[PDB]
């Protein structure tokens, strides 16, 4: 849980 | 013979990503960068992230507005897809639609098969049939779906086109 | 743009039903009389009942072998397809695999997103993408898939085709 780019 | 924006929209048969080239397969030139559908290695965003954006495959829509399978993203705050709560609609929600042209059912809740499409379905892809226009006293469908020369309800050029009466039709 | 056998088993969106003709739609042209796929009014067969089929668009096999989505379908006794129950595999469940190429998280439990299929995934569509075969000695691939010619794992032409060095090729 994490990689790629997830915005926020 | 295309998936994505490729072919309409098709989606692959078992979680197969679609790659950027409208074709299913499996493995990182399918998966990976620009990935249609499936099972792509970029999540899809969903719900009220996302602006009501539903998830492809009937994933479901996680209550960060991300889309997969587990408990993640169909336990807790689920947004959406087949989610472990059971989904209210129809008068038990305030005339609600369900996600997905899912079935309403008469005691309101969202599914598919006969318990929520058969008998008392209250919207989505009931499988009753109501007639529909002129010769029903003009009802229209739910769901802005077509109502067809003959009075049946659907989504397609024979109930869209040329003598549609209510709904989606094509102008 | 064609779905179902015309369309090598693609699946429309949003439950859209695959009519006998392999095209896409609502109303009983789509999902009554030979609909393939969708929301079919007769809801196809799966599990024990059919012995072992899976369902389409990632519905819900009961608890009798019927596909759909709601409770009666997901919920207490569900067979396969998103299932309410948490869907235990790999090393914590005597090498089991994930159905319709879900990953097996690090921890054992069936998902898709990136804590099922990130770094410590165990088969089905894993996003690690970890090297097979020859230049890593003779490293299988979980699922079958096919080991390419790079000693990568997927599925389609590329992985299957010529130069395949493990699993399901194509010949």
């Amino acid at each position: 849980d994490t990689y790629a780019a997830t915005p926020r | 013979q295309r998936c994505g924006e490729q072919g309409s929209n098709m989606e692959c048969p078992n979680n197969l990503c679609c790659s950027q080239y409208g074709y299913c397969g499996m493995g990182g030139d399918y998966c990976g960068k620009g990935c249609q559908n499936g099972a792509c290695w970029t999540s899809k965003r969903c719900g009220s992230q996302a602006g009501g954006a539903t998830c492809t495959n009937n994933q479901c829509c996680s209550q960060y507005g991300y889309c997969g399978f587990g408990a993640e993203y169909c336990g807790a705050g689920c947004q959406g897809g087949p989610c472990r709560a059971d989904i209210k609609c129809g008068s038990q929600a305030g005339g609600k639609l369900c996600p997905n042209n899912l079935c309403c059912s008469q005691w309101g809740f969202c599914g598919l098969g006969s318990e929520f499409c058969g008998g008392g379905c209250q919207s989505g892809a009931c499988s009753t049939d109501k007639p529909c226009g002129k010769d029903a006293g003009g009802r229209v469908c739910t769901n802005n779906y077509c109502c067809s020369k003959w009075g049946s309800c659907g989504i397609g050029p024979g109930y869209c086109g040329a003598g549609c009466q209510s709904g989606g039709c094509d102008g």
